[PDB]
């Protein structure tokens, strides 16, 4: 009311209001979902277009060969972190000829976010990010926040109407994990999951976005009709 | 007094195919009388079809081979994954050794690959940037000892036909992979017998449609 | 450094700051601007509030940015100077480059470039005046008029009018001037110029200012009894 | 009063959703693409009869495989044009090479955000990006103040766009020819604008793989005209 | 450090531009099959004397912002501008050790044919007949001696291509082959690269010239 | 711009069978002057790599300082420090080489030549070297200085080459060391009879040798020469 | 953060004025008047102080005019300390343009340039404007005897005669009704006296209320002299035209 | 972080008013009464030391302050304010005068250099103007002995006589009776304890009252001999005992 003019204000409860109203727009924003086994990881992606005349907004960012993110929110700050995410992990690879774990990779995502939450002039990102990866220790999903909070997970999804595939994953939990050297098996899951979430449209060959990374797999993107295989 | 730059010896050799090229290089890495690695190899996959060599000073060839390889990276991530052409490479190398104008990098630079008619390319750079598509070319320490031979091999320089009073020169035309390695390895080996900074191996890198294919040679430890 | 953000959108769409700079313009003197078919004048309005004034040495309404372009306007006299200068010194950097002088529309592009580089700078207001750049281009005999204005667009016109009462003056040329045949002559021109500013000066004094423009670098002021003339002629062709 | 940069209530930056309100009172301008050609049309709006209408510049050329139509605030379009025509340059100096219709529109968009307290406030107006490529081929962009940008088979922009737009959804088609499609943006462009549509007060502009952007002359689009208007008395 | 020869001419039907091809490193020749012409765009030239990457570097930039001028300004750029836009440059890095000799060539609507000689030490002049480098000298003597402005386009590029010829010659530093280009005011038109060993045999024969040499 | 002030010697190493054997002697000349004879040369990193470093001494102790710092660094948010995500040899020999020529491309290098030898999480056996000028190579056999002149030609003759590596023990390997070692007291004016010894096995682990001495030296046949030609008594 | 606490000085009304240019104005207005007249062979300056105390000391006193160069001067109406900040940039100016040109600076150069000054401080920096009105008197051989005016906003404006600070409208009125073009500077001394006699707000003009000075080419064959007047020289002037 | 403090907090409001410099005003009309007087052979300034308590050491606070060997300065308003303008006075003597001409600068001069100083701080960013009047009593060669006032807006007046503060209304009414243009320094001395003593509401005596006059050279207070040029300070701080001296003669 008062406190919701910036981001250096407190509520008298104790809240920041803007990092909230960033918060909204990730809601606002398509559905995705992530999900992984201990040998692959997989982004599923609902892409949403303005009328039939336009084409499909790209949700999936390559990162690395071994790392990348899907986007819910503003595109542009989805642009602005996976270009931060993309030096990062150059940085490792030229410096220390090391890939840049997952973990780290949100440490840093965390750190850049929070720098906009404390200082006059600036505002917070306002996209949510979905981070997949193999690194030396597995398979790795990770959930990014604007208010700077990042999460390790199985499985998740954010955007609109994701409760309906957050449930799914949550009862699908003990199956899908195990799904070990066998990357169709576990898309069909993150497909069916993400399916969820749908109402009055259905999944077609230029709506789905499918991006999958593991063992033996590096960072690869699926649309048109290579996604064809599993409608 | 400090000096930043040294001689890690070495010599390179590019040559271009109808639908094929190499780059070949020895595997030798010296500082003056000594010699650091019998096989240290300056020949580079950079990806898209894309070989190189910096000869010279070791530390800037590595340092501009990965600087490439890196804008070869972040070529794709700009320009949706789009493959990177041969004449687009040679272009982005002249910026990166100009750049550098005034405390250049001691590197003669090469680079093969195909251009995208699909025949055989050979790009050869000076240490600042000036560059130049070339059929044939070698680079390094044994540059003027192989160079001329090419000449006179692939370009059939000096060769006229027999019988015509010097009046019909030897018809120019391309030759096959296998006649090219043979080249190559002839020219090391003449090298390696006359060039003190020359020897212990030979790794040549061909390129096709297909992809990139490696072959290795012994070369005199001497 | 002030970087406060002064001028931005509002929930209608409108940049109100642009919108003010413009009803500073409407407050100015008027200045009105004729082109035909050889030649470029330029009439301007002085306020007669202003007794014991000495026309000597106070700044005239129609500044030379070069030997061949001139630049009026409507609004702050103090903002004109700025871009005036700024303008000047341009003029004589092209001749420097380029080895040539600026043309007519390059040079209304510039002025107008900075008038809209302060519609989104931080810590800066827009300019509160709207210009008349007029012309000839080097080794060319085709007349040249434009128009800028503070949120930065410009636009060629035969003819144009700006600053306090212009709708007025705008009404008069809009039937009084002919597309398919602009004024022939000096006179004529001059003549359009000077009845269309006393739709609404007041008296033919000391009221009206004439800047006529030729080809080849030919700029020169009228005189209060060349003026005069006009006044004295249209008045008495009036009473009919 | 309020920070620039601030997010409202509903999850949207307040100076982008009011720069939005800016681009819908700028006058119409319409893109068709096809695999013939992509075409670009605008109304060029005097507001005198005395303005010299062969001066308002709102189709501009970028590279000689790029174009632009604007609408809006179309002074704030200049610094958009030289930096998407640098861009533009810059990568044919580094890659001896012509630079994708995407990556120019992504350049351009890029300055999009770049405002708080960098500039004072969000562009006020909206970009019609067309060009072609040999990857992608022929392809139309959308490039709005906020950051984003949507291709399109066909696209209006400006005071009748949503009139015309719905219009354009039902007319396209796939195999729409070059002639077919510059008759279809005149034939949307008379039907949204206030003013009688003829050559003075509109134009039309295109780009082609063979001869690359060309804005149309009076006389040619005068023809075009002519034949519109017959087309549509003949049934 | 490149040992060269090249020129440029005014004459009636345009301009003649001709360059050896030669690239020395001392002793050693590098290159004999050197693009010492740099097509800037299709309406100008510039040649390349000096240094190799100065010239083509900064050369292929002034095709940059020539383009962009013509973007702007929607008119052909001058080559007066043309040319004093590289020559303010390389005055701004005058003393850091560029190094270049390089004529400008163009033929515009309202200057006509026009060469400008621009050099890293901030010169810039207009003329005629320029020549540069290592063998100038040889090549000067042939210019001079058989220049007329009413020389046929035929007899142009032939005088160019024997003054390159005579240098190629005496000129350690210079040879190779003959590239030649003519400028009209529609733009360029190449014609051909000469080896200068063919050339030299070809041009003693019909010519009558170089008795001191046996053949 | 420098010139080294108090300086170390030669660095020695090779591969073997399951891993790789370093050596340098503990002394720190200050030009003719054998000033310092406690100096420790051999730095390990973690428990599978050792950095052996000749050159100016001030500088290498800066080197362990970026060394020991950069431990303390990737310990920071990370559970499988211990683990998975622990220091290779690789990453400390590409931090050290990328910071060797930053310093070198600003005209203010460390004075130093590096030897860097560790097994790799998957077993294989690391040995490269890098110096002031960032010049990079490896090798079967790597030294520096001294070292370069007289130990490779004596490892070499153990390891001529790559496939030389599986017949090599480390009790062969070992010994080499120790002899090149001899050699280098016998004929390096800035060497000294004390040294450190290190072994990286990929089964056994780190095994660093402190106080080592060269012994076994041949000094007998001395007596018999007298004069410089001529002189009999 | 701070933006709360910003009084944004540089913006447009919605009927396009600046807001602080017009409240500096009205601030100048409540200053003592100051005159200036221009004659055929020299220039007038006449200020009144404001509110004189008994004990303040007047000859060694200046609050009014001052000078910038041998050529030139000015009369100040506002806040003084606003008036010394500009006066010795101006004074700067003068010298930087003979260190140059080695020619005594133009008398609207200076103007000008002063007038730049206060012009920036409407547009950017988000500062308040200077609260000053100056009129210029100065001579060079371009123009000769030339009386300029500037405000807070940055425009000037070139006179015969003019007033600025108090009771303007009043004293212009006045100025306009006597002043011709033959006057000699004798005649403006007089002029300049009569019509702060008439304007003033203090029941009696008197010699210790007054700063005057002029500028005539009085001085020996074709130079320019400034006279700055004493309290002595003002008392004899004030009698000698019949005030006191 | 950073001063985000760029823009004035001095405003012109509609009435013409600058309300910071209005109210800094107010504040020197709370402060406690100080006055100069000028004779002819001198200069006087005084003012009351209004102790904050008992206990406190009235003497380690020293409102009346040597600028330079012949100008010195007192204060109403604000001290702390004061503290700072004192130590950028004694700076700026010597770097914009004595460190360029060898000389320490006339007191017209010091003033207009402190004036500026004070007028900064009604104009730049994120600062209030100083809450003090001062009076600058000082001598120099070519204008002789002057005594100065200087206001929060920059604005500085010479004075024969005058009074700032809390009794400065009846202060000035007392000393234009008392003055004249033949006073000698003794008899301003005399007038200036006359004064004090009606604004003074306590004690009166030479612990409560600081007094300092601008006179004759004082050799013996130079520190040094053998340069016959350097004479001594003009400027000097009666004592306790002194004053009290001229107050049983009142
Ligand atoms: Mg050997």
């Amino acid at each position: 009311n008062n406190y919701d003019g910036d981001t250096v204000t407190f509520s008298p409860t104790g809240r920041l209001f803007q990092v909230e109203y960033a918060l909204e727009a990730i809601k606002q924003g398509s559905v995705t979902v992530g999900l992984r086994s201990n040998t692959h990881a997989v982004l599923v992606a609902l892409k949403r277009n303005a009328d039939e005349l336009s084409s499909y907004q790209k949700k999936i960012i390559k990162c690395d060969e071994h790392m990348g993110l899907s986007l819910a929110g503003l595109a542009p700050d989805a642009r602005v972190l996976s270009n931060y995410l993309r030096q990062q992990c150059n940085y490792s690879s030229l410096v220390f000829n090391r890939k840049l774990a997952v973990e780290r990779a949100g440490h840093l995502l965390c750190d850049k976010a929070q720098k906009n939450t404390q200082s006059y002039g600036g505002r917070p990102y306002g996209v949510g990010l979905l981070i997949i990866g193999y690194d030396k220790s597995g398979a790795h999903l990770l959930e990014f926040q604007p208010s700077g909070n990042v999460t390790e997970l199985y499985g998740t999804a954010i955007g609109a109407r994701s409760q309906g595939a957050k449930t799914y994953l949550e009862r699908t939990l003990d199956t899908f994990i195990k799904i070990d050297g066998n990357p169709d098996e576990l898309i069909k899951a993150g497909v069916e999951a993400i399916s969820q979430s749908l109402r009055d449209e259905s999944l077609t060959v230029d709506n789905l976005s499918i991006a999958i990374v593991g063992k033996d797999t590096p960072f690869t993107i699926y649309d048109g009709e290579a996604v064809a295989k599993y409608i | 007094q400090f000096n930043p730059y040294g001689d890690n010896g070495g010599t390179i050799l590019g040559i271009a195919g109808e639908d094929f090229a190499v780059l070949a290089g020895d595997t030798r890495n010296i500082t003056d009388y000594s010699i650091n690695s019998r096989y240290e190899p300056k020949v580079f996959d950079c990806g898209d079809n894309i070989v190189m060599s910096a000869n010279g000073f070791a530390a800037d060839g590595d340092a501009l081979v990965k600087r490439f390889k890196n804008s070869v990276k972040w070529y794709h991530f700009d320009h949706n994954d789009k493959k990177l052409s041969i004449n687009s490479a040679a272009r982005n190398i002249q910026h990166l050794l100009y750049g550098k104008r005034f405390f250049p990098y001691y590197v003669h630079t090469i680079i093969a690959g195909l251009d995208e008619d699909g025949k055989g390319a050979v790009y050869s750079f000076d240490p600042v940037g000036s560059y130049e598509r070339e059929q044939c070319r070698a680079g390094g320490a044994a540059a003027s000892l192989i160079m001329p031979f090419l000449d006179n091999q692939v370009n059939f320089k000096n060769q006229y036909e027999p019988g015509t009073n010097g009046k019909v020169k030897k018809p120019l035309k391309y030759l096959s992979v296998e006649e090219v390695i043979k080249l190559v390895r002839d020219s090391f080996t003449s090298a390696t017998e006359r060039h003190i900074q020359v020897g212990d191996g030979l790794e040549i890198l061909i390129v096709t449609k297909d992809g990139v294919r490696k072959e290795f040679y012994e070369l005199k430890r001497d | 450094g002030y970087d406060r953000a002064l001028s931005i959108f509002s929930p209608d769409g409108h940049i109100f700051q642009v919108e003010y700079a413009l009803e500073a313009v409407k407050r100015g003197t008027c200045a009105v601007g004729v082109k035909g078919k050889n030649c470029v004048v330029l009439g301007c309005e002085r306020r007669s509030t202003l007794k014991l004034q000495d026309t000597r040495i106070t700044p005239s309404k129609v500044s030379k940015i070069d030997s061949h372009v001139v630049l009026s306007f409507s609004g702050l006299n103090a903002d004109s100077r700025i871009l005036i200068e700024k303008a000047r010194v341009e003029a004589q950097s092209h001749r420097l480059t380029l080895e040539d002088p600026v043309t007519v529309e390059y040079l209304t592009r510039y002025v107008a470039g900075v008038q809209q580089r302060y519609t989104q700078s931080g810590g800066v207001r827009p300019f509160g005046v709207s210009t008349l750049i007029a012309g000839f281009d080097p080794r060319d005999d085709e007349p040249k008029l434009y128009q800028t204005e503070p949120s930065g667009i410009y636009s060629s016109w035969s003819a144009q009018t700006i600053g306090r009462n212009s709708k007025t003056v705008r009404e008069f040329l809009e039937k009084n001037y002919d597309r398919k045949e602009p004024p022939a002559t000096v006179e004529e021109c001059v003549k359009l110029t000077v009845r269309s500013l006393l739709e609404v000066v007041q008296t033919g004094a000391k009221n009206i200012e004439i800047t006529v423009v030729k080809p080849d670098s030919d700029i020169v002021a009228l005189s209060s009894e060349e003026i005069n003339q006009y006044v004295t002629q249209i008045e008495q062709e009036k009473q009919e | 009063d309020r920070g620039v940069s601030t997010f409202s209530p509903e999850g949207r930056l307040f100076q982008v959703e009011y720069s939005l309100e800016a681009i819908k009172l700028g006058s119409t301008a319409i893109g068709i693409a096809t695999k013939e050609g992509v075409v670009l049309g605008v109304e060029k709006r005097a507001t005198s009869p005395l303005l010299e209408s062969d001066s308002i510049e709102k189709i501009v050329e970028i590279d000689r495989h790029i174009g632009c139509a604007m609408s809006g605030l179309t002074a704030d379009a200049r610094s958009m044009i030289e930096h998407a025509r640098t861009a533009a340059v810059t990568h044919n100096l580094y890659y001896d090479e012509d630079i994708n219709v995407e990556s120019l529109t992504q350049s351009v968009c890029d300055l999009a955000l770049r405002f708080g307290e960098l500039m004072s406030r969000p562009f006020g107006v909206a970009l019609l990006i067309a060009g072609h490529d040999a990857d992608d081929g022929y392809q139309l962009f959308h490039a709005e103040p906020s950051g984003t940008f949507y291709r399109y088979n066909a696209k209006a922009i400006g005071s009748g766009s949503e009139g015309a737009q719905a219009e354009l959804l039902n007319e396209w088609h796939s195999s729409l020819t070059l002639k077919e499609a510059e008759l279809l943006v005149l034939k949307i462009l008379k039907q949204v604008m206030e003013e009688k549509l003829d050559e003075n007060n509109a134009q039309l502009s295109c780009i082609t793989k063979q001869d690359g952007f060309k804005i149309y002359d009076n006389e040619k689009t005068a023809e075009l005209i002519k034949e519109l208007k017959e087309k549509e008395a003949a049934e | 450090a490149l040992g060269a020869t090249t020129l440029a001419f005014r004459f009636q039907g345009g301009i003649i531009v001709a360059v050896d091809s030669r690239a020395t490193a001392g002793n050693w020749v590098a290159s004999q099959t050197v693009k010492k012409v740099i097509e800037i765009n299709p309406f100008l030239l510039g040649t390349m004397a000096g240094g190799a990457a100065d010239c083509q570097f900064w050369e292929t930039w002034l095709g940059s912002q020539c383009r962009l001028h013509e973007l702007r300004e929607k008119e052909r750029i001058s080559v007066a501008a043309a040319s004093k836009i590289l020559s303010n440059l390389v005055y701004q890095y005058k003393g850091a050790g560029l190094s270049m000799g390089t004529m400008i060539c163009g033929y515009t609507r309202k200057e006509g044919p026009t060469i400008y000689y621009v050099d890293s030490d901030g010169t810039r002049l207009k003329g005629d007949i320029f020549c540069v480098g290592s063998g100038q000298t040889f090549a000067y003597g042939v210019l001079d001696s058989n220049y007329k402005w009413d020389l046929s386009v035929e007899d142009a590029l032939y005088l160019g291509k024997r003054s390159i010829l005579a240098a190629a010659h005496r000129d350690a530093y210079s040879g190779g082959s003959v590239n030649l280009y003519h400028v009209t005011e529609d733009g360029w038109i190449y014609h051909g690269n000469h080896d200068v060993g063919e050339l030299f045999w070809k041009v003693k024969e019909e010519e009558g010239s170089f008795n001191n040499v046996i053949g | 711009t420098q010139q080294p002030i108090v300086t170390g010697t030669s660095v020695i190493s090779m591969k073997y069978d399951n891993g790789v054997i370093i050596a340098a002697d503990n002394l720190g000349s200050y030009g003719s002057l054998l000033r310092f004879n406690g100096v420790e040369r051999l730095i390990p990193v973690g428990d599978n790599t050792v950095v052996g470093i000749s050159g100016d001494i001030s500088d290498m102790q800066h080197i362990e300082r970026l060394l020991k710092d950069l431990v303390t660094e990737n310990a920071y948010d990370n559970p499988l420090a211990d683990a998975e995500e622990a220091l290779e040899p690789s990453y400390i020999f590409e931090y050290l080489a990328t910071v060797m020529y930053q310093r070198r491309s600003k005209m203010n290098p460390l004075w130093n030549a590096i030897i860097v030898a560790g097994v790799q999480s998957n077993g294989d056996q690391f040995l490269r070297y890098v110096n002031l000028l960032g010049v990079t190579y490896s090798s079967p056999t790597l030294a520096t200085g001294f070292g370069a002149h007289m130990a490779n030609p004596l490892l070499r003759k153990v390891v001529d080459r790559e496939s030389d590596i599986p017949k090599t023990t480390v009790q062969v390997a070992e010994e080499a060391i120790v002899n090149a070692m001899r050699v280098l007291y016998y004929r390096d004016a800035r060497s000294s009879r004390n040294f450190s010894l290190a072994i990286i096995d990929k089964n056994t682990g780190l095994t660093f040798k402190k106080n080592l001495q060269v012994e076994n030296m041949k000094w007998d046949f001395a007596k018999d020469i007298k004069g410089y030609g001529t002189q009999k008594i | 953060g701070s933006r709360r606490y910003d009084s944004r000085t540089t913006i447009f009304s919605p009927e396009g004025r600046l807001y602080q240019v017009e409240y500096a104005l009205e601030s100048i207005s409540h200053a003592g008047t100051a005159i200036g007249i221009m004659a055929s062979d020299g220039i007038v300056l006449a200020a009144e102080r404001k509110v004189t105390s008994t004990l303040l000391e007047q000859d060694t006193s200046t609050e009014k005019l001052y000078k910038l160069n041998d050529k030139i001067a000015v009369a100040v109406a506002g806040l003084t300390a606003d008036a010394e900040i500009l006066i010795n940039t101006a004074r700067i100016h003068a010298q930087n343009y003979l260190k140059t040109y080695n020619e005594d600076i133009p008398v609207e150069i200076l103007v000008r340039r002063l007038s730049d000054i206060k012009q920036g401080y409407t547009q950017h920096g988000g500062l308040r404007p200077f609260g000053v009105s100056f009129i210029y008197a100065g001579y060079d051989d371009r123009y000769g005897y030339q009386l300029y005016t500037s405000n807070p906003s940055g425009n000037y404006t070139g006179w015969k005669a003019i007033s600025v600070g108090a009771n303007t409208s009043a004293a212009q009125t006045l100025l306009q009704m006597d002043y011709k073009d033959d006057m000699k500077v004798d005649d403006a001394i007089e002029l300049a006296l009569k019509t702060l006699s008439k304007t003033t707000d203090s029941s009696a003009l008197t010699y210790d209320r007054l700063e005057f000075a002029t500028i005539r080419k009085g001085a020996n064959d074709g130079e320019v002299y400034q006279k700055i007047f004493k309290p002595q020289e003002i008392k004899d002037i004030l009698v000698k035209t019949g005030i006191t | 972080m950073t001063d985000r403090y760029s823009f004035s907090l001095t405003t012109f409001s509609p009435s013409g008013k600058l309300g910071q410099i209005d109210y800094a005003l107010t504040a020197v009309k709370q402060g406690v009464t100080s006055l100069g007087i000028k004779a002819t052979n001198g200069v006087v300034i005084a003012t009351e030391k209004k102790s904050s308590s008992p206990l406190a050491m009235s003497e380690t606070l020293s409102k009346v302050s040597l600028l330079t060997p012949d100008i010195g300065a007192v204060y109403s308003g604000m001290g702390p304010d004061y503290r700072v303008l004192v130590d950028k006075s004694r700076k700026v003597a010597h770097t914009s005068y004595k460190r360029i001409y060898g000389e320490y600068p006339p007191t017209k001069l010091l003033v207009s250099e402190v004036a500026k100083i004070m007028q900064e701080a009604t104009q730049s960013g994120g600062v209030r103007p100083f809450g003090v009047s001062l009076l600058i009593a000082g001598h120099d060669e070519f204008n002789g002995f002057s005594l100065y006032q200087v206001d929060p807006s920059g604005s500085y007046f010479p004075w024969k006589a005058t009074a700032i503060g809390k009794g400065s209304v009846a202060a000035k009414t007392f000393l234009e009776k008392r003055w004249n243009d033949e006073l000698e320094l003794e008899d301003a001395i005399h007038i200036a304890l006359l004064t004090l003593k009606e604004s003074v509401e306590g004690e009166f005596n030479g612990d409560t009252i600081e007094l300092a006059i601008i006179g004759d050279e004082n050799p013996d207070l130079l520190g040094y001999t053998g340069i016959p040029t350097d004479k001594g300070p003009r400027f000097r701080k009666l004592t306790s005992q002194e004053i009290n001296d001229r107050l049983e003669a009142l």
